[PDB]
Formats: structure tokens, C-alpha cells, sequence
RNA sequence: GGUUCGUGGUAGGAGAGCGUUCUAAGGGCGGUGAAGUCAGACCGGAAGGACUGGUGGAGCGCUUAGAAGUGAGAAUGCCG
RNA sequence: GAAAGUUAUAAAUGAAGCGGUCUGGAAAGGCCCGCCAAAGACGGUAACAGCCCGGUAGUUGAAAUGGCUUUCCCUCCAGAGUGGAUCCUGAGUACGACGGAACACGUGAAAUUCCGUCGGAAUCCGGGAGGACCAUCUCCCAAGGCUAAAUACUCCCUAGUGACCGAUAGUGAACCAGUACCGUGAGGGAAAGGUGAAAAGCACCCCGGAAGGGGAGUGAAACAGUUCCUGAAACCGUGUGCCUACAAGUAGUUAGAGCCCGUUAAUGGGUGAUAGCGUGCCUUUUGUAGAAUGAACCGGCGAGUUACGAUUUGUUGCAAGGUUAAGCGGAAAAAGCGGAGCCGUAGCGAAAGCGAGUCUGAAUAGGGCGCAUAAGUAACAGGUCGUAGACCCGAAACCAGGUGAUC
């Protein structure tokens, strides 16, 4: 018997282009444009979720710096004591301390001061 | 088998593979050929014995024989066979024939010496072999040409 | 139609009891004064078709 | 081994069957494979299409080989015109097929034990009508509580038998010879006399 | 159900599946609205599958098998 | 030339529910009750009907013409034996040389048959063939003619069938299709289906020259109004929530304030100032963002298939055995019958032949191939191969029959 092709090639190229909603232009449009629209947004996505790390880890070692350096201390040396004394407390929290609890970031700073000497 | 619930043999039935219908299949654009070849091409390839221009095997060896117009070849029977026949029974051709050991009589009857047999039998065959002839002597029994 | 047996190598090769393929040796017709006589006395015996070849060559004799 | 009846609905005494037909360990799978064998030699196969020689036109080439700025042509009735050839579709063609005669006889037996085993098998004396009358029929198949699509199996009785039931949408008559794989199969119930019985032992 | 070792990949080998049209049996829904079509923020590891609402105005799924004119983004591809 | 019968070409008769009730524009549908059936095929009827209509099963019917089958009529008819003295039994033929062809058979050791050209028999105590040819034997009588059935095909007519198509499909043509159109000509050759159950196809009023509209009316529906069921995408517009005139941008992704909303309710939706990272898809390549190729965009169509053989794996039946083919039978069935044939059970040798062995060889030597150390076979399914166009499109060219000197 003759399958001829209705109802399916159209599902399924209107999902692709739903999936570019909001893409300037024909990139929104068009079947060919948004295909490779959705493929290099994927490509991105998928890059873009391990450089999200680097990125957060590299502004929590900036905010530690800024905030170390006012007691005298580089973030170096902040971080050498901080191993030295056994605290354990990652940079996320540390940054957190650093910018709405001044006052327990200074008494870790002072602990750290203590262990290098 | 209420025809609503088939199942047939497990391992008997296989998916037939269709080539070129994708490429997250394996076999997509090029559809299992490789790259612009003659072997690449529709209906391409070469002969059976071909080796691309060097001389083949069969044209570097020489012939050999004829064949005989008058050659003939035997229907050939054991001895072990001969051991289901009840002793004192006169085995003949045609016992042979509708007992279904015998398809066809090529051009005779041969009896070999394959096996042992313990039993008085009489024989009739076209041809013999020797030590057919005194396995079945050695038995009691006798041996004549027909 | 039911494929067709070669017949160029049907007239020189023969089939084994163990479905392998035997034939002869080739340097056998007209420069005898030039290899000696244990050449000569080796290449008059027959051979075996080799793996290579069998590859090769098997529907060629399928039926032979 | 079974009890037999009557036209009436009552019951007549027993009756035995051959173990080595009714009796046997059904083979489902042999079973399977009848079924789709019977059944794929009932098709008839009248289908085709035509090629890229047979539709009508073409030998002409459209336009030259180059020069023109299109692309290479070389008939209108090319596969990927729009009123060109098929390809490769369908052709005339043939799809019967029949198993070893062994297994065509292993799998009657086995599908015939098989409705001795869920008790759907109804074996009675005699099955006759003095003149066709549907009405009758019906009457019997309530006597005999079937309520259901039945395979009637007959022999030499009275052929007001085959008139007066093939009115009947799930009811199918046949003459004891004609005993098929595929008919017992179809159909839910098998009432068979004791002729019928008796001509289905002697065949196998 | 556990322990150990693994899981980049082109040509290519092997395996398991989704979806389309038709047939057979069982079992269903549909003028209290079928297929199609439009929109959603739902579900599955993928191909994909539901649910709800609008338009439509008469046919269509599900389960187990079987058969294929079986899935298109490209051919200076053919037609609109 | 008649009589009878049958059949083909018009037709007749033909059972049973206006059943009640619900939704609905309309009931054939749902629910609750009845009946017919040798009739539950098919189609129509305001949605899906065995019981509404045409019909169906069954039973009937032919004035007229044709086909067929018998019978009568009509016509026409010698066949056995024994002797076979003597006569007859296909002449420029049968053959042969030379040159070709047909035979599976390419001149070959080339029998058999046919054509052209030359030569040219015997005739029953005779002649031909049995793959050069001779002898023996076996079979048979050329150089005259006729002959049904079993076989091949379908422009047609009747009755049906389909795991055949469904308007880019199926015939080129579902529609005034070999038409319109193109060409001097031979010749090439399209596009184009659907209002509604029923035209009930919009009386009348208003703007306008008209077309076209807004009401009114018919209709279940007019967003069914004469390309009229459904009505996707490209493409063209109107209105608005968030952003945008100091900015260097494969147009996104990750972080993210502000503003606007409120869902298949869940660590939700829309837009996004600013910051980090980021040179399209395909093909072909050692290597392409590539200044190498293809694509304006959207939609439909468009490429490993089938038949018959070979081989290997999986499954099923039987097993030293396995299995039928054509055909008969039948419902385009299923059994049954059909053992002819095929593969296997023994191999070695060029062959005579020998045989668990055999060949080479002077050999009981050695060595090659085999047995010991035995599982095959039928059917189906997957992979690959062969003959077929064989995976899809693409040449320049070749041959055969015709049409052209209106340039
Ligand atoms: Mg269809
Ligand atoms: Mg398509
Ligand atoms: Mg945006
Ligand atoms: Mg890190
Ligand atoms: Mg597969
Ligand atoms: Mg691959
Ligand atoms: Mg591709
Ligand atoms: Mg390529
Ligand atoms: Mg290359
Ligand atoms: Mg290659
Ligand atoms: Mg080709
Ligand atoms: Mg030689
Ligand atoms: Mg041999
Ligand atoms: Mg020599
Ligand atoms: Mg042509
Ligand atoms: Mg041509
Ligand atoms: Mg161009
Ligand atoms: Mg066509
Ligand atoms: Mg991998
Ligand atoms: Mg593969
Ligand atoms: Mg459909
Ligand atoms: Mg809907
Ligand atoms: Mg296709
Ligand atoms: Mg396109
Ligand atoms: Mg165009
Ligand atoms: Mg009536
Ligand atoms: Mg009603
Ligand atoms: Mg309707
Ligand atoms: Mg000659
Ligand atoms: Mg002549
Ligand atoms: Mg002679
Ligand atoms: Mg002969
Ligand atoms: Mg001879
Ligand atoms: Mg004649
Ligand atoms: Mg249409
Ligand atoms: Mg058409
Ligand atoms: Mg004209
Ligand atoms: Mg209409
Ligand atoms: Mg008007
Ligand atoms: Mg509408
Ligand atoms: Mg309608
Ligand atoms: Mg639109
Ligand atoms: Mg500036
Ligand atoms: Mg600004
Ligand atoms: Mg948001
Ligand atoms: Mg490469
Ligand atoms: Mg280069
Ligand atoms: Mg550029
Ligand atoms: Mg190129
Ligand atoms: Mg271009
Ligand atoms: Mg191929
Ligand atoms: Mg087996
Ligand atoms: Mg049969
Ligand atoms: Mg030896
Ligand atoms: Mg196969
Ligand atoms: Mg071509
Ligand atoms: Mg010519
Ligand atoms: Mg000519
Ligand atoms: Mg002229
Ligand atoms: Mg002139």
C-alpha cells in the first residue's frame, strides 16, 4: 500500500520552530535558519554550563581579595593561613561573610593571623 | 491460539535493516560504500574471478582429463545395513529397493565391507569386494553375481 | 535464472571430500631444458587451491 | 471422555475420542507458523506501478546539456518529475507458501486438542432439518448454549443444514474435509458430530 | 541483586527501539462532536506521547501479530 | 431442410418495526422492547438501516433473432484369404565438389538439415540411418498432400475480485484530452474535482455610475454567497506590553537589575540596561569561518527494490534419512493423492577400475587426498553475492524507419 507523508513532517519542523521564540529576524521563522539556530544555541548552552563555574569561583576569589586586603592580608595569604589553622569554609561562603557579616570575616582573618605565626 | 495473542517462535524473525534514512542510524549518506569508488557507483563492481588485469588463477594452470562416455557407477551398501535382515533370508535387489535403503539403482548393486555382520546370509548383488566377500563367507552364508 | 557455473575452471580443478579444491602445478609445458630435475620431479604432482583464492573463487564452482 | 448430546439439548450418553488426536501437548509455535503461512496465501497480489519506460512520453531531452544555466536534464517522465516514473513500488506478485506436510499435520492436531483442553468442543449425535429454516437453527444454537461465533462440522446428514445457517453472521458450515487450521482458529466454539469425528480420525 | 573495570569518535561492524499507511482477531469512542488545524508554563534517556481550550462538521484510535510506494535541508533537483 | 431441449439478448414475483423514548436541523445513533431469514450482498434516503426505497436468496418468463446438443431427413459407401511367375512403389532427385547458413555445435575428427552453382545414382537380388568412415547387426521406407485437443495473446462484452491509487496519486486525460498551445512538417503535448440535505442562490431599505459593501431575510451554519468542505507555511498589514538615537553586533548562550503579567503550579511566563564567551549548514579534503561547491523563501513530490539461483547464521519438523515437482481434487481454499526427480549416507584416479581405501611408483617404501574422528534434510526469517536498468539523476556520441529546398 502507498504511505503518503502528511501530518508528521509538520509536527515535527514546527517544534524547531517554536524552540527559537525570540530570535531576531527570519531566525524565527524560517524551518532551515531556525534548525541551525537551535543547534548552535544547544552547543552553546552545553559550553557555557561548565564555564559558569570558572566564572562564579573567579568573582568569589576577587570579593575575598577586596575584603582581605582592608585587615592587612592578601587573598594569598588569607587562604595559606586558613589551611594552616584547619577551617574548611569554601570560597562561596567565605564571600557571603566577606559582604554581609564583616565581622565573622574578621574574626576568620584574625584565626588565620594566628595560625601563620 | 485466539489469533489475538500470535507470538511466534523467539529468534525466528529478524528486522529487516533499510539503509540510507539518516545518519543516527549508521548507515545514512553513503549508505555502508565508503567514497567515490567504482565500487561506489551503481550497479559498479567487477566480475567474480576479475583481479583488475592481472592474469587469473584458473588462466595459469592447465587443464586436465576427459570424461568417459561409458562410465559407470554403483549403488554402494555396507555390511552394517546387511545386519537387519533376519538370518536365513535371501537378499535380493529388490528387498533392497523396498526396505528404503536403496534410493536408486545407479547401475547396480556394489556390497562393501564397512562393519561386521554375524548372521547366515545369502546375497545377491551385482558386484563384490574381496573383503565383502569373505566377511560374508566367514558368516556361513553365500555370495552369487547376478 | 539459476546462476552458471565457470566453465573455463570447471576443467581444472576438483572437488576434495573436505569441500576443499585441488589442482596442478603451472610451469609444465615447453621449457623443460631450463629447470632442473627437481623442479620438474615437484611440479608434475597436484596442489591445493589456497584461502586466498577459495575467497575468491568459491560461487565461480558451486555447482561443479 | 466427552459427553455427547442431541439436536434437543439433552444428553445422549459418551463418546471417546483418539488420544492421538485429541490428546496430544499442542505446539503453539508450529501453530503460529500454519497460521501465517495459511494466511498469507490468501492474497491475491494484484498491485503495480509503472517505470520510467511504460509512462507515456519522454525520448525527447528537454533542453541542451550547458549553456542554459539550468541543471542537466534528461527526460520529463525522470523519477523526480512530477509526472514521472515510480521508482521501484509494487509489482504483480505471488506470496504463497506451505510448510513440511509433517508440520501442517502436527499443527491440525495440535489446534484441534487445544479446544479439548478449554472445553470449547461439542460433540453430538446428529445434526439434520427437514427443510432450511433459519429460525430452527437458531433455536438449536440457544438450546446448545453457544451464544458466540461457532464452526459447525457435518458429513452425509442433511445439506438443509448448510442452507439454514449461512444466514447467521458468526456461523460457518463445512463438510468434514475441508477441516483447516486457520478455520478452527477463527472461530470461538467447534460443535461437530460423530461422523464428522469418526472421517477426522480415519484422515489423521 | 552485588564487586571490579569502563562509557571522545569519521569510514565502518553489531544491538535495541520510535513513528507512518494497510490487513486479521479482540476490545473500544464518536453529532452530549471524529480525523485535520491553531495555542499552551505537561510527560519519557532519544526518536516521540498525552491533557485542556478554540476552529471543524464525520469518521478514528488501543492491544498482539503481519506486509511495505517507510521518515528529506541540500541533487545549478521537478511542480505551485 | 425440419422437430425437441438448452442458452444469450428486455423482464415478473419476492418475508419482517411509520415500535416506544433521549439528544438533535434531520435518526439509520443511545436505552427498552418485537419480528423475518434459502433473503445480515450492494447502494440510496437530512448522521451509522436485515425489517423506508431500488433491490438480495428462491421461484418464474421470450413474440423475435443468434449459439449450442441430440434426433429425423439428406448424402455417400465393399472387405478377407491364398500363390505372389511377371509389373509398380514419387529423377535432373538422392548424393558429391565449391561458397554460405541452420542445428547448443565458431570447419573442427563434424554426423543431420537448407540455399546458390556445377557434376550426377540404384530402383526390392533395392534404398536410408545408428555424430568422420568400413564390416556385422538393429531400426526404418525419403525426393506428394491434409488433420481437432492439450499451447500463446486481449481492441472488445457479461459477472465479480484486491493486506491496488485516491486529484503533484491512479491512464497523458476523474472536468467537452490527444483538447488548448507549440512546430512548415513528421511530431511534442498540458492546467483544471468538492456551496448546501434541499437553490430555499440574499424580497426590501441605505452609500455608489457600477463593482463592492451595512442592515433585513433563508439556512443547523452566510467567518457555507457561485474556487463555495477543511484552510497550514512563506508573504502583506492594523493595535499594543518591554527595549532602543556614543554605538563596532554568525545576532546567540551564561550572569543580571528594572518594568509588565499570572500557568498543565513549578526552585513560573514576556522583554531585557549592562558584563563574560562565541568566525552559519552541507559537500569535498592533508587541511575550509573560508575569498572552494550548493541552496531566494515556504509547501508537496524525489534514491538499496522485486523475481529466480548460490552461500552463511537463527528458528521449527523429522532424522541415516529428509523431501516432493508438474498434475488430479477443490471455493482464485484445506486435506488427500502424485516418489519422476533432488540432497545425504564413501572415497581415490585423466580413465579402465579398486573400494575404508585409493593414486603415483618395480615397491608390503615414502608421500597426496580420504576413513577412523558419521548428521543430514525441508520450510521460513536476517546478512552478502550472481543474472536481470539493479541505487537515483546526468553525457558527447552510434544505428533503424520516416519528415523537411515556404529560409
Ligand atoms: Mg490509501
Ligand atoms: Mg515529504
Ligand atoms: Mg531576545
Ligand atoms: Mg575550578
Ligand atoms: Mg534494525
Ligand atoms: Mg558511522
Ligand atoms: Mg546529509
Ligand atoms: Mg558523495
Ligand atoms: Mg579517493
Ligand atoms: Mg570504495
Ligand atoms: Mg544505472
Ligand atoms: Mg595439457
Ligand atoms: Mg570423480
Ligand atoms: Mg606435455
Ligand atoms: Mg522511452
Ligand atoms: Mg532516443
Ligand atoms: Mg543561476
Ligand atoms: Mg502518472
Ligand atoms: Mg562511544
Ligand atoms: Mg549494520
Ligand atoms: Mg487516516
Ligand atoms: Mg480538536
Ligand atoms: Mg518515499
Ligand atoms: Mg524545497
Ligand atoms: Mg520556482
Ligand atoms: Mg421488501
Ligand atoms: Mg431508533
Ligand atoms: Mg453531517
Ligand atoms: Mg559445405
Ligand atoms: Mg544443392
Ligand atoms: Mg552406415
Ligand atoms: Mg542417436
Ligand atoms: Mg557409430
Ligand atoms: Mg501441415
Ligand atoms: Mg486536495
Ligand atoms: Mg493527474
Ligand atoms: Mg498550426
Ligand atoms: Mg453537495
Ligand atoms: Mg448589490
Ligand atoms: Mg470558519
Ligand atoms: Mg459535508
Ligand atoms: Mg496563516
Ligand atoms: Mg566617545
Ligand atoms: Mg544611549
Ligand atoms: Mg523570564
Ligand atoms: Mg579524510
Ligand atoms: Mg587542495
Ligand atoms: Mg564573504
Ligand atoms: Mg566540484
Ligand atoms: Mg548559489
Ligand atoms: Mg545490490
Ligand atoms: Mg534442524
Ligand atoms: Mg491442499
Ligand atoms: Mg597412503
Ligand atoms: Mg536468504
Ligand atoms: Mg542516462
Ligand atoms: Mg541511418
Ligand atoms: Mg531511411
Ligand atoms: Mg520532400
Ligand atoms: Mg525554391
Amino acid at each position: 500500500p502507498r504511505v503518503k507523508g502528511g501530518t508528521v513532517t509538520r509536527k515535527r519542523r514546527k517544534k524547531i520552530v517554536k524552540l527559537a521564540k525570540g530570535y531576531y529576524g527570519s531566525k524565527h521563522l524560517l524551518f532551515k535558519v531556525a534548525n541551525q539556530a537551535v543547534m548552535k544555541s544547544y552547543q552553546y548552552a552545553y559550553r557555557d554550563r561548565r564555564q559558569k563555574k570558572r566564572d562564579f569561583r573567579r568573582l568569589w576569589i576577587a570579593r575575598i581579595n577586596a575584603a582581605a586586603r582592608m585587615q592587612d592580608l592578601s587573598y594569598s595569604k588569607l587562604m595559606h593561613g586558613l589551611k594552616l589553622a584547619g577551617i574548611d569554609i569554601n570560597r562561596k561562603m567565605l564571600a557571603d561573610l566577606a559582604v554581609n557579616d564583616i565581622a565573622s570575616f574578621n574574626t576568620l582573618a584574625d584565626s588565620a593571623k594566628k595560625a601563620l605565626a | 491460539m485466539k489469533l489475538h495473542e500470535l507470538k511466534p517462535s523467539e529468534g525466528s524473525r529478524k528486522e529487516r535493516n533499510r539503509v540510507g534514512r539518516g545518519t543516527g542510524s549508521g548507515n545514512g549518506k553513503t549508505s555502508g560504500r565508503g567514497h567515490k569508488g567504482q565500487k561506489a557507483r551503481s550497479g559498479g563492481g567487477v566480475r567474480l574471478g576479475f583481479e583488475g588485469g592481472q592474469l587469473p588463477l584458473f588462466r595459469r594452470i592447465p587443464k586436465r582429463g576427459f570424461t568417459n562416455i561409458n562410465r559407470k557407477e554403483f549403488a554402494i551398501v555396507n555390511l552394517d545395513v546387511l545386519n537387519r535382515f533376519e538370518d536365513g533370508t535371501e537378499v535380493t535387489p529388490e528387498l533392497l529397493i523396498e526396505t528404503g535403503i536403496i534410493r536408486n539403482e545407479k547401475s547396480g548393486i556394489k556390497i562393501l565391507s564397512d562393519g561386521n555382520i554375524e548372521k547366515k546370509l545369502t546375497v545377491k548383488a551385482n558386484k563384490f569386494s574381496a573383503a565383502a566377500k569373505e566377511a560374508i563367507e566367514a558368516a556361513g552364508g553365500k555370495t552369487e553375481v547376478i | 535464472p539459476k546462476m552458471k557455473t565457470h566453465r573455463g575452471s570447471a576443467k581444472r580443478f576438483k572437488r576434495t571430500g573436505s569441500g576443499k579444491l585441488k589442482r596442478r602445478h603451472g610451469f609444465t609445458s615447453h621449457m623443460f631444458a631450463n629447470k632442473s630435475q627437481k623442479q620438474k620431479r615437484k611440479l608434475r604432482k597436484s596442489a591445493m587451491v589456497s584461502a586466498g583464492d577459495f575467497k575468491r573463487i568459491r560461487q565461480m564452482v558451486a555447482k561443479m | 471422555k466427552l459427553s455427547l448430546l442431541k439436536q434437543d439439548g439433552t444428553n445422549a450418553g459418551e463418546i471417546t475420542l483418539n488420544d492421538t488426536v485429541f490428546g496430544i501437548e499442542p505446539n503453539e509455535k508450529v501453530v503460529v507458523d500454519v497460521i501465517l503461512s495459511q494466511r498469507a496465501s490468501l492474497r491475491q497480489g494484484t498491485h503495480k506501478v509503472k517505470n520510467r519506460s511504460e509512462v507515456r512520453g519522454g525520448g525527447r531531452k528537454p533542453w541542451r546539456q550547458k549553456g542554459t544555466g539550468r541543471a542537466r536534464q534528461g527526460s520529463i517522465r525522470s523519477p523526480q518529475w512530477r509526472g514521472g516514473g515510480v521508482v521501484f513500488g509494487p509489482t504483480p506478485r505471488s506470496y504463497a507458501y506451505k510448510l513440511p506436510k509433517k508440520v501442517r499435520r502436527l499443527a491440525i492436531k495440535s489446534i484441534l486438542s487445544s479446544k479439548v483442553n478449554e472445553e470449547k468442543l461439542v460433540v453430538l449425535e446428529g445434526l439434520t432439518f427437514d427443510a432450511p429454516k433459519t429460525k430452527e437453527f437458531a433455536a438449536f444454537l440457544k438450546n446448545i448454549s453457544v451464544d458466540t461465533k461457532a464452526l459447525i462440522v457435518v458429513a452425509g446428514e442433511s445439506e438443509n443444514v448448510e442452507l439454514s445457517a449461512r444466514n447467521l453472521q458468526g456461523i460457518t458450515v463445512i463438510p468434514a474435509e475441508s477441516i483447516s487450521v486457520l478455520e478452527v482458529a477463527k472461530h470461538d466454539k467447534l460443535i461437530i458430530t460423530k461422523a464428522a469425528v469418526e472421517k477426522v480420525e480415519e484422515v489423521l
